[PDB]
């Protein structure tokens, strides 16, 4: 249909890919043969790709072509459609560690948040929940939501090593969790403060900042309930059982 | 980090078959 | 200190307050839901299902709710649907918010949750006739080894929907399959073999309380059957045996009251072309008249359907003549019908024949048929919606003095109540018909605006020494406190128009106060139009142009013609006044 | 004052509830006296030079 | 027509606020007095008449209430003189009322009781989140040598 | 309508390109096709620069670069290319969060001023972007967030609860570096130090400093009287 | 033989090529010219590690490696390039680093800690031992293993010099055994208690993240 030669190229488009935008000066210069246009093929290269996809990306190696780019745009009055005058771009995340040192004993309480609302942190404590259970018992930390972009952890006195164990894994899934939505951890640093006057009380300022990159179901209540020795209800408490009579025969199969 | 020589080294002979 | 809030109060606040103001409530209150789910589940029972989902999720980063609260949602979900249904205004909880609630418990319970919340969720989703979501559910209680009946029969009224509604069919083959006799007993309880034009009169003479018939059990069986037969095509609905049972026995029944009849029979037979419906109509007469048989152009046929009915004349078979109402091809026609059709001619006032012609010409026009109807005389409790609906097409025509008089003298009777935007209408042609006039009083207009408005929730916060009590004797009887009626802005800004055009503005200030007061509802420009009103009951035209001149410097010149036109309002009532 | 405004929480919070945390008050006095109930640091002045 | 429909001016909130109650809706006054005259405005502890409590009765009466609440974003000293003290007040939202009647009367009822105190403004809130002691960002005080 | 043929490449454009300066050696080679011997690659610049009037050159073709300089010396264009605030975004930005946060039990405060190395990053708008983000988290009567100067950024919190501070500090610091970022940067290096006042026990400072290099992303970038006196006066 | 054709480059390979791992929905995406949305520098590295079992993803250009990251997980390709428990692509290595002293003897015990579990520590504890024996005596430090993915590292008296040689020791086997199981180091920060009064412990936490850029 609508010919364009430009220094290097030709390219056949549609009048409608053309006018994708008629009352812009781009679609008007071409009121419906071979029509001449003096940009640079490469340029017109994106242009055209933005026109077919309306995605641009300008070249961020050539800032030559880039800047041609902008400017033939800007002259044609496009790129104002092009971008106009979810998840955020960028991710950073928090981490207050309230830690307490006995002689060789240690416990930390951490609180971590985040930048914004996207985020699931139901799964980031289910993934933190399950990554801990099988490595040490409830009975001596726990993990919960406490809101939309806010999560919590916190262990008792325990040995050193067991204390750095628990945080390293919690930063592990903190880091694997950002990860699968998306995000590449660009940075991250680490601060310790001195103890309080009176008090072995420290506290670790942790922090990542993460650059956007791009069947069974547990039941688990959000505040958990702490577990004293013996159990104070039956064992199958928990389940309910419709009448025997009342059941009904397979409509699925498998 | 050491920069690798422009050579055939050892540890990254795992590239070739 | 001297005074103390209780718990009817803070009800009354949760009321009160809008949806946001939930989860600070509940923290300001915390010492009130940590730990006794008991009211935590009261409270949610006594306020909207909006609020309670707020509410439910505030608690979920604060406490461990269990599944009482859940299944205390999810009732109240269904009191709220069963109220817009006896109502007419509101509208139906969303499925998608009945769904994230079971869900919700689901995750945080799972197969703790019984199957009575399962049961809750199918009939949630099935005003919206969800069949994927109700196979869903299904799928997941089956799976975790929860499939019952009761789901089955839910399911199967979900799935009803004219898409996939061989799939209600088979749902219900298999719950007959299972339960082979429920639907047959429950048919033929619908119609007791015994039960005869006999029986019929001392039923409907009701001096003993003669419980017997469809069990409760029966009841739900019956109206999802109702849904299914309504929505199959007419020729499975005759087809098979189930349906066309269904059809026959329904038909010629007295168990049932007139109003359930005509509801679920207009369902039911919503589908059939009138050939059809005519040729069951006659045959189920003549087998009537022969006995009880075990089962598990038009001015012509008006005529022969009339006969239908006055060859047996039982006073209990009213709605018939609604039925085929409900089926005649047009408005103009059923009018022509009710003309023709005159115990019999007794039945005509009854609520539901003038119901069922209003429904029947709302769907096309509503306008001249229903003023002839209305101005016929027969003041009664017209349906909410289709008054509302009535009146909306009458103020869509443009003709004030129709609406106004039709209101006054037939709506107003009979406490019928209107929708918020009839209401809206019916003020607006109340204001351009006294404003034509320079006849309702701005008091008059004032109590309808909230005697005659029909909110779609209920009220349901019980006074605090009136709840059934675990101690001690009730004095009184749980009276429930009727939630104040909030007014629009609209609405507000009609009623200040009437007040200063009938004169009085202390009207339209006490109009503005109650808004505010009920909802905090205030207008951009309130101050001003509280000082013009102000100025006006002591006649002081020169602070009025003031006004309006410092209010146009103000906040822009734009506003300012709403205050001017308040000013013209004002000028015209008051120079009338004078000239009359 | 400044002793009581040390020991101050900023507005009205309540973070989450756990069957750990609880804070009775059954103190075993009047709840219509309110001296000495304050929350106070203890203070304590810096050495000079 | 579309002038018979007054623009509005559901509800958002955020974490911590002012929660105004269903019945009630705050006002701002704001007032002034000598210090030489007034004892202060409010003693927290007993062992010339408190501001606080005239202008309590001064609203009061004119706004045809039992009684009403004032709290100062600043409670001067005793002798400490204010030029321009904003309060504020929760009334019910059924009154009504145009703030020119109001400071009338409030006048009225502390000249009748020679209570020298004024009332330079009275107004509704337009934003119903105001404080006046914990939305005042700054306070302006002068010494006069 | 001209067509240039160069060592790899062919190419046409319009005569008023060619001829947009008359009096150089270009207008005197074209006086109303041709070929030259300079790169195919070499000549894209300088028919963008007579095109466009831009003519940035490759750094990281330093080669290419040379050849460039030398023939617009030769042929007289250079002195017209480079002729004898936001004048121009340094290539690595160095941005500087100063707060001095008060640690109680439960209570925390904040004092965070945030300050950039150089002018033009619009920190209006990034006041703007963190006042939309916080307006809606907690109330203003608490926080308050304004502009000293520019380069500077100055956000207060008085007492407010643990949560709440980590979730106004989080929300501030995304802010930051995301608007630094969208106009036209990449976050190289971040570290902090921290440190105890001299004063007040429960008080301490904690120093960000972000380190920014340029990345030119895909999308565009750019590129109240206070009271003197009481009695009445004339 | 097939041609794949993306944003603004073409490519061509073997049938052969293309369908080494025939399972993949990689290869059912070419049911015996084709055209992908993938950008040419994703594209290019799924090639080449098609054709000759190599990978050796760009550590400096994060972009680029999660872009071809995730497009190989979502054509079921990256579970060949990473065959296993499995490792993560990113993993995080706490070290702690806790300093006493009692009676003017003064200890320090090392934590090392993983993220993940997949990785061998008996490895790392069999070369730090090979590396200090040479440096010390065993008298005075003692390196095992508390449990999976987690080591222990203790001194307790031990000279200004040769704690200095002991601690940078351990971080570099730490780190080049990291490294050699198939990583490489991203970023690497520390921090310590300035504690200028006297306190019971002091802590020098290091962190070290690791992304997966070979095989092994």
């Amino acid at each position: 249909r609508a010919v364009i030669n430009a220094g290097g190229r030709r390219f056949e488009t549609l009048f409608s890919t053309l006018h994708r935008y008629p009352d812009t000066p781009f679609a008007q210069l071409f009121p419906l043969r071979e029509f001449f246009l003096d940009v640079t093929p490469h340029v017109f290269e994106y242009i055209l790709g933005f026109l077919r996809t309306n995605q641009l990306n300008l070249p961020a190696e050539n800032l030559q072509i880039r800047a041609e780019v902008v400017y033939s745009m800007n002259q044609w009055g496009l790129l104002e459609h092009a971008f106009p005058p979810k998840l955020p771009d960028v991710c950073v995340v928090q981490v207050c560690d309230h830690m307490q040192h006995d002689q060789g004993v240690k416990r930390h309480a951490l609180t971590i948040t985040y930048g914004a609302d996207g985020f699931q942190l139901r799964s980031l404590i289910r993934r933190v929940r399950r990554d801990l259970e099988r490595q040490l018992s409830s009975t001596y930390w726990q993990c919960y939501q406490t809101n939309e972009r806010a999560a919590f952890f916190v262990t008792t006195k325990v040995a050193n090593g067991t204390a750095d164990l628990l945080t390293t894994s919690v930063t592990q899934q903190l880091v694997e969790h950002t990860e699968s939505m998306g995000y590449s951890l660009a940075s991250s640093y680490v601060t310790l403060s001195p103890d309080v006057v009176h008090t072995s009380v420290r506290m670790l300022i942790h922090n990542f900042t993460f650059r956007r990159s791009r069947e069974t179901i547990e039941a688990e209540p959000n505040i958990p309930t702490m577990h004293v020795g013996p159990r104070r209800e039956p064992l199958n408490a928990a389940e309910s059982i419709p009448p025997r009579n009342e059941r009904a025969v397979n409509i699925w199969t498998v | 980090r050491r920069s690798r020589r422009v050579e055939v080294e050892p540890g990254d002979g795992i590239a070739l078959g | 200190a001297s005074s103390g809030y209780t718990f009817a109060d803070f009800l009354r606040r949760l009321e009160r307050s809008p949806d946001s103001h939930m989860a600070p409530l509940y923290h300001e209150h915390r010492e009130l839901f940590v730990r006794r789910h008991d009211m935590f589940a009261r409270v949610i029972s006594s306020v909207t299902w909006s609020k309670g989902v707020a509410l439910v999720a505030a608690a979920g980063y604060t406490q461990a709710v269990n599944v009482t609260i859940y299944r205390a949602l999810l009732a109240r979900m269904l009191l709220h649907n069963r109220h817009v249904r006896q109502c007419g205004a509101g509208s139906v909880v969303p499925w998608s918010a009945a769904l994230r609630t079971y869900s919700e418990a689901i995750a945080t319970h799972g197969n703790a949750v019984p199957t009575r919340m399962t049961l809750s969720a199918l009939r949630l989703c099935t005003p919206a006739r969800q069949w994927v979501a109700a196979i869903s559910l299904l799928m997941l209680s089956q799976a975790n080894d929860k499939l019952t009946l009761p789901m089955l029969i839910d399911a199967a009224g979900c799935c009803a929907t004219p898409a996939a509604w061989e799939k209600a069919m088979t749902l219900l083959g298999r719950f007959h399959a299972q339960s082979l006799q429920v639907l047959p007993d429950s048919i033929q309880s619908l119609r007791p073999v015994g039960t005869s034009a006999s029986t019929v009169d001392a039923a409907a003479h009701a001096l003993l309380p003669r419980s017997e018939g469809p069990t409760p059990e029966q009841k739900h069986i019956l109206t999802v059957i109702n849904k299914v037969v309504s929505a199959v095509p007419w020729q499975v609905a005759l087809s098979n045996e189930m349906c066309r049972s269904y059809l026959t026995h329904l038909v010629a029944s007295t168990t049932l009251r007139p109003t359930e009849k005509t509801a679920s029979l207009t369902t039911a037979v919503q589908q059939l072309p009138w050939e059809a419906f005519v040729t069951l109509m006659k045959t189920v007469t003549a087998t009537v008249q022969e006995g009880s048989q075990g089962v598990l152009l038009l001015s012509n046929s008006i005529i022969r359907e009339g006969v239908n009915l006055l060859q047996s004349e039982p006073e209990t078979a009213i709605p018939f003549i609604t039925t085929i109402l409900h089926k005649l091809p047009s408005a103009e026609a059923a009018a022509l019908f009710l003309s023709e059709a005159t115990v019999v001619a007794a039945a005509i006032r009854h609520p539901v024949v003038v119901g069922a012609l209003l429904k029947r010409c709302a769907d096309s026009n509503s306008w001249y048929l229903a003023a002839s109807i209305f101005k016929s005389t027969s003041p009664t409790a017209i349906p909410c919606d289709v008054a509302s609906d009535l009146v909306i097409q009458m103020r869509r025509a443009n003709q004030a003095p129709l609406v106004v008089d039709v209101l006054q003298k037939y709506i107003v009777p009979s406490r019928t109540k209107l929708t918020e935007e009839a209401i809206e209408a019916a003020l607006l042609c109340v204001l351009v018909h006294n404003r034509a006039l320079a006849g309702v009083h701005w008091i008059s207009a004032l109590s309808w605006a909230t005697d005659l408005l029909e909110e779609g929730v209920e009220s349901r916060i019980l006074q605090t020494g009136t709840t059934p009590s675990v101690g001690g004797v009730n004095h009184e009887d749980p009276t429930v406190l009727l939630r104040k009626k909030t007014l629009s802005p609209r609405i507000l800004s009609l009623l200040i128009y009437i007040c200063v055009n009938a004169g009085s503005p202390r009207g339209g200030l006490f109009a503005l106060g109650y808004a505010r007061t009920v909802s905090k509802t205030e207008l951009e420009l309130s101050e001003e139009i509280t000082a013009l009103l102000y100025c006006m009951m002591y006649d002081r035209p020169r602070e009025a142009e003031s006004i309006i001149q410092h209010a146009v410097k103000k906040h822009g010149e734009y506003k300012g013609k709403y205050l001017g036109r308040l000013l013209v309002a004002s000028q015209e009532a008051k120079g009338s006044a004078l000239r009359n | 004052a400044l002793r009581r405004a040390a020991m101050s929480p900023g507005g009205f919070s309540t973070g989450a509830v756990t069957e750990e945390n609880f804070q009775p008050k059954a103190t075993g006095e009047s709840h219509r006296v309110t001296r000495g109930k304050a929350p106070k640091v203890t203070m304590e002045k810096g050495p000079s030079n | 027509d579309a002038f018979l429909y007054f623009p509005p001016a559901n509800e958002l909130y955020v974490p911590g606020q002012q929660i105004i109650p269903p019945g009630l809706t705050r006002y701002r006054v704001d007032v002034q007095y000598q210090g030489n005259d007034f004892d202060g405005w409010w003693k927290s502890t007993t062992r010339r008449y408190h501001a606080r409590t005239v202008l309590e009765e001064a609203l009061a009466v004119a706004l045809d209430v039992n009684t009403v609440r004032v709290v100062a974003g600043v409670i001067p000293e005793v002798g400490v003189s204010v030029r321009r003290l904003c309060c504020h007040v929760d009334v019910p939202s059924h009154i009504e009322l145009q703030p020119r009647t109001v400071i009338q009367r409030a006048t009225m009822w502390m000249e009748k009781r020679q209570q020298p105190l004024a009332i330079l403004s009275y107004r509704r809130c337009k934003n119903q989140d105001f404080h006046a002691r914990h939305s005042g960002l700054r306070r302006v005080y002068v010494y006069r040598i």
